[PDB]
């Protein structure tokens, strides 16, 4: 017997409140980063590490540009939820 | 042993969906740049070993139909279950073409009790979408 | 750059 709710895994492309961002000429930011990382380790890494190096990605290498003070030079962190009970290998 | 499972005929189903244009009463503007990621998506996953499909503009029903049909699948030879959401959203809900669902609606067809050929695997959702109107104004 |  195992819980209903278990074996979920939730990627986020930012935290609970927070705005998410998109260039309309490259793409969201998340998305972005979570096909670099995937197209470089999809198959030799583990999926938390691969999410953890998406997050990483997302928060350094992106910054908002933006007409508006109120929204430039913004920044955004990727939110991972896991309900896994087990490693994930691809 | 610490490990899922991967000795199955084949990776499983991934379901894109990718809402870009919506109906003028929902107020929101156009996604421009979607279409980049949804085919970014679909060159990532169907190479990952995914079966990969892609729907456009889905109406709220149109979603709700999608996964629950995909949940009423038979993954007995699947892996795991993968969803990536494309959209606007705001706190726990996220819209499509012509309104508002939340997400734990759309998730919950995959539960345990409800989806049971895929019990024990794991169940992927991947979503890209604002969560409510605060700035990370962020610090060095 | 636009929100979502």
């Amino acid at each position: 017997k195992i819980p209903v709710e278990a074996d979920f895994l939730f990627a986020y492309s930012t935290v609970p409140g927070y705005y998410s961002w998109r260039s309309p000429g490259r793409g969201s930011w998340f998305v972005q980063a979570l096909c670099s990382i995937l197209e470089e380790h999809g198959k030799d890494l583990e999926i938390m590490q691969i999410l953890t190096r998406v997050n990483d990605r997302v928060a350094r290498h992106f910054e908002s540009q933006s007409d508006d003070p109120h929204f430039h030079e913004k920044k955004q962190i990727p939110c991972v939820v896991s309900m896994l009970t087990k490693e994930l290998y691809f | 042993t610490y490990q899922y499972n991967m000795n199955f005929e084949k990776l499983g189903k991934c379901i894109i969906i990718n809402n870009k244009n919506f109906d003028k009463v929902t107020g929101m503007g156009v996604r421009n740049g979607t279409d980049k990621d949804a085919e970014a998506l679909f060159k990532c996953f169907r190479s990952l070993g995914f079966d990969v499909i892609v729907y456009n503009d889905c109406s709220c029903a149109k979603m709700q139909d999608l996964l629950k049909k995909a949940s009423e699948e038979d993954h007995t030879n699947a892996a795991c279950f993968a969803c990536i959401l494309l959209s606007h959203g705001e706190e726990n809900v996220i819209y499509g073409k012509d309104g508002v669902t939340p997400i734990k609606d759309l998730t919950a067809h995959f539960r345990g009790d409800r989806c049971k050929t895929l019990l024990e695997k794991p169940k992927l959702f991947f979503i890209q979408a604002c969560r409510g109107t605060e700035l990370d104004d962020g610090i060095q | 750059d636009e929100v979502x």
